């Protein structure tokens, strides 16, 4: 009856899991936002480099004044073509997909 | 749970029981002092059977049923102790002292058995708001009907042995009565005075061409058949029938010898064939014994377990466990000389285990040499309707439980294919059966026994499982039976069956061989217990010292060992298994402050940077906004307007074709999900 | 486990924080070299400009055009190989 082995109030063994599942939902909410905040570092870096690069150009030039662009936007006009078409050309299969999958299931509701 | 303990302590105090008391005093009183201790070697009988939930009690002096509805006594009814008592009276009362009280397997017929002659009452019909006999009346004429009468009136040294039952619930009843001239007669309720069949026990090996009177010899030779039980319904093995592509099923009919000696035969009632009932054997017994397993044989038990395993016990209390093996057919390679065509295919019997009996209280005596007064009575045997592997004894002495606790691991091993040598080693491990003294009637050396009257197993839904004994001073003992041969232990609080926990166990937990739980199971194992004595109302005098102590201290070592030194360490383990959860809990809430704490300070730093990097970027617009009005204040070609109208229409198509592509992979992942919920 | 992993963030977020500082030193170093060649430029003209601003947002105009159709161009192939692994 003495061995009385009240291994905690069931009660207490529900809070410790609530609030291990409160914690564990916490610590996926901090990793979440840490992550996302490290992406806007890592963006904000690349672009403050860009910036002092372009600066530097801009100075070299100024320099050189004191003592390009067509070739660019034929790469951009290709690169928007390439684009373009692989578009369509992902288009066209999946066109000629749904049409078989159209005939398959006329086929199916004909028996 | 608390629900089903009333009826068992009503039934032991029931009017009933006090009226069959007050008359056996009556009838003690009337006798003469030497009918008086004639009268006090009291036989073993089975005078009672349970119907639907009814207790039947035969009443010798009455040749009567008093019938007691056991389901009533389970709702305290505030209103007379007499509500559900009615009489079942015999039409023509049996001639004969009635020993043993069969009902039928069609439950219509109760077959009242003595040396001397069967009687088999009709059970009458059952109407009325309660489903009682005739409708509620207190007295029940019932149809009463002799078997074999004139045979046992002209042959008055003829006794029947034993009686049983064919095992049919589908067919007519039918009879088979087992007599002292070893003798099988089978009776049909419809014609009484012919059997149906007779089946002479002497081997029929002296075809001496003259027909009339053989006397079975072995009868008058002191082989006599004692005891005979019927196996589960098994297909005939192949050879006996010449040419049926049909699997003919017959009951196997065991018939036991005073002499060990065990026999086998096919009973079919609806097939007369000439393979069906002829008698194979002796069946071969292995190992060999020196002794053949003894010469004081006395009744035969088939359990209904595949393989088949047969019980003899002995007068001395011996119990031999028999598995039924199948014959072998010899390997082609020892044909030497037998020249009888007809290999039957004879069954063997395997000796698995034998136990005896504690019949009497062994007290240890200092004089290891006054006298074993070797205390020999004839035991019957009793299956368990709930556990196959479990059955009882009774004897003039008491009542024992014997569980076979290899049973399930014979099983196991018959059902493993021949490569599994782990089961065999399993099964070869010394495991004893599971013997229980339930009931001892004899307690001490200076009483006589209060020998069993009549016991049943109830099985029923509503009631539960209960053992009931009456003894021969009509002392009804009720006892809770459990349903398996051992508890199934509480389940642990914490075995959390939580079959999601693929948890690595460490390792070094794996080397213990079997979950801690068995082990704590066979240190708390029990191999003996005391038995419930019955004091013996034999009011005159106060039993006697040495004896008495010797008793006394057997009783208070096994209370100490089996139950007070289990229960301690029991106690023990659970008070260590508490105080570990707690300290693992203790350790968990420190954890999980730990865990709150160091999430908060993630949080704040994670804040504190999120600031930081907003004024970083505002810091960083600010010079981007000043290095653009610089840009501009140094600021202020067709061919580079232009080209800036191009790059701007090109800028245009380009997100003009990022938004068709948006919308054609919208369309796929569309068409995807759509052709995933086609072929489900 | 999710002890194990808070430490692995806050070992990654006290990581971003320093580099952070150090974009943050940065800038401020760029903001100190731009402002004295921004004011020597605005003393010069004080002694085109609008060539040179309309020449500088055109190129960064075609800039980020190439950055979107070079993006363009990777989604396109993003989606098609998703469209060849979803047609296996």
């Amino acid at each position: 009856s003495r061995a009385c082995f009240q291994v905690g109030s069931e009660e207490e063994k529900r809070q410790l899991r609530t609030e291990s599942d409160g914690l564990h939902s916490f610590f996926l909410e901090i990793k979440e936002t840490t992550e996302s905040l490290r992406g806007e570092f890592s963006a904000m870096k690349i672009k403050n480099l860009e910036g002092f690069a372009s600066i530097e150009d801009v100075q070299q030039r100024n320099k050189l004044k004191q003592d390009k662009s067509e070739t660019q936007m034929q790469e951009i006009r290709r690169l928007n073509q390439y684009v373009k078409n692989a578009v369509q050309d992902v288009n066209d299969v999946l066109d000629l997909e749904w049409d078989q999958y159209l005939e398959e299931k006329q086929k199916k509701k004909g028996i | 749970m608390a629900a089903g303990e009333h009826w068992q302590s009503a039934l032991s105090e029931h009017a009933l029981f006090s009226s069959l008391k007050e008359r056996l005093r009556d009838v003690e009183e009337l006798r003469e002092e030497g009918e008086r201790r004639a009268s006090k070697d009291k036989q073993l009988r089975n005078l009672l059977c349970v119907l639907d939930g009814d207790l039947l009690v035969w009443d010798a002096e009455e040749c009567a049923f008093h019938t007691v509805t056991l389901r009533s006594l389970s709702v305290e009814s505030t209103g007379s102790s007499s509500s559900g008592e009615q009489k079942l009276l015999c039409t023509n009362p049996p001639l004969f002292d009635v020993n043993e009280v069969l009902l039928s397997p069609t439950q219509h017929h109760v077959a009242l058995v003595g040396s001397k002659g069967v009687m088999v009452l009709e059970i009458p019909k059952r109407w009325g708001k309660k489903s009682e006999f005739e409708g509620g009346e207190k007295t029940v004429n019932c149809r009463t009907i002799p078997i074999a009468e004139r045979i046992f009136t002209s042959s008055t040294s003829l006794l029947l042995k034993q009686a049983i039952w064919y095992p049919s619930e589908t067919q007519e009843p039918h009879l088979i009565l087992l007599t002292s001239d070893n003798i099988l007669r089978l009776y049909n309720l419809q014609d009484l005075f012919t059997p149906v069949k007779v089946i002479s026990l002497s081997s029929a090996e002296e075809e001496t061409t003259l027909p009339h009177n053989g006397r079975s010899y072995k009868a008058s030779l002191g082989e006599t058949a004692v005891a005979c039980d019927f196996g589960p319904l098994a297909v005939l093995p192949k050879g006996f029938g010449q040419h049926s592509k049909e699997d003919t099923v017959a009951y196997p009919l065991y018939i036991l010898y005073e002499t060990g000696e065990t026999y086998l035969m096919y009973i079919d009632l609806q097939k007369s064939n000439i393979t069906v009932g002829k008698l194979l054997g002796p069946l071969p017994m292995y190992p060999a014994a020196e002794d053949n397993y003894g010469y004081d044989a006395c009744a035969l038990l088939c359990l209904p377990c595949v393989p088949n395993i047969i019980v003899i016990a002995t007068e001395s209390g011996l119990l031999y466990h028999c598995v039924v093996l199948e014959g072998e057919e010899d390997d082609e390679q020892t044909s030497n000389k037998s020249w009888n065509s007809s290999c039957d295919l004879i069954p063997s019997l395997y000796v698995f285990e034998c136990v005896e009996l504690e019949l009497a209280l062994k007290f240890a005596t200092e004089e290891e040499e006054s006298l074993e007064l070797d205390f020999a009575c004839p035991i019957k045997l009793h299956r368990d309707p709930i556990c196959p592997s479990r059955y009882h004894c009774t004897h003039v002495a008491g009542v024992h439980s014997v569980g076979l606790t290899w049973f399930n691991k014979l099983e196991k091993f018959l059902s493993s294919g021949e490569e599994d040598k782990d089961s065999l080693q399993e099964l070869a491990a010394e495991q004893k059966c599971l013997v229980e003294h339930i009931l001892c009637t004899k307690p001490l050396r200076c009483r006589l026994p209060s020998p069993i009257q009549g016991f049943w197993i109830i099985s029923d839904l509503f009631l539960g499982t209960s053992m009931i004994c009456i003894t021969c001073d009509f002392e009804c003992i009720v006892r809770p039976l459990l349903t398996t041969i051992r508890p199934p232990s509480p389940p642990l609080l914490c075995s959390q069956s939580d079959k999601s926990s693929t948890e690595i166990l460490p390792h070094v937990l794996a080397d213990v061989k079997g979950p801690f739980e068995e082990h704590i199971r066979g240190i708390l194992r029990r191999n003996s217990a005391n038995p419930l004595l019955l004091n013996s109302s034999s009011k005159d005098s106060s039993p006697p010292p040495e004896e008495c102590l010797q008793l006394l201290s057997r009783a208070t070592q096994v209370f100490r060992e089996e139950y007070l030194l289990k229960q301690d360490l029991a106690n023990e383990e659970i008070q260590r298994r508490v105080k570990l959860l707690i300290a693992q809990k203790e350790k968990q809430l420190e954890d999980l402050r730990y865990c709150r704490e160091e999430r908060k300070s993630l949080t704040e730093t994670a804040e504190r940077l999120a600031e930081k990097f907003e004024e970083a970027k505002e810091k960083q617009e600010d010079l981007i906004n000043r290095l653009k009005r610089i840009l501009r204040s140094f600021h202020t070609s067709e061919s580079e307007r232009d080209m800036k109208k191009e790059l701007q229409a090109t800028n245009q198509q380009l997100q003009q074709l990022g938004n068709s592509i948006n919308q054609v992979n919208r369309k796929m992942s569309y068409q995807e999900k759509q052709m995933e919920k086609g072929k489900s | 486990t999710l002890h194990r992993e808070m430490e692995k963030v806050k070992l990654d977020q006290k990581r971003l924080d320093q580099e952070l500082d150090f974009i943050l030193s940065q800038q401020k170093e760029l903001e100190d070299l731009l402002t004295p060649l921004e004011e020597s430029v605005k003393e010069q003209s004080g002694t085109l400009q609008h060539a040179d601003e309309e020449r500088e947002k055109t190129y960064k105009l075609a800039e980020n055009i190439d950055a979107q159709l070079k993006r363009m161009a990777q989604d396109l192939k993003e989606v098609i190989e998703h469209l060849n692994t979803s047609a296996g």
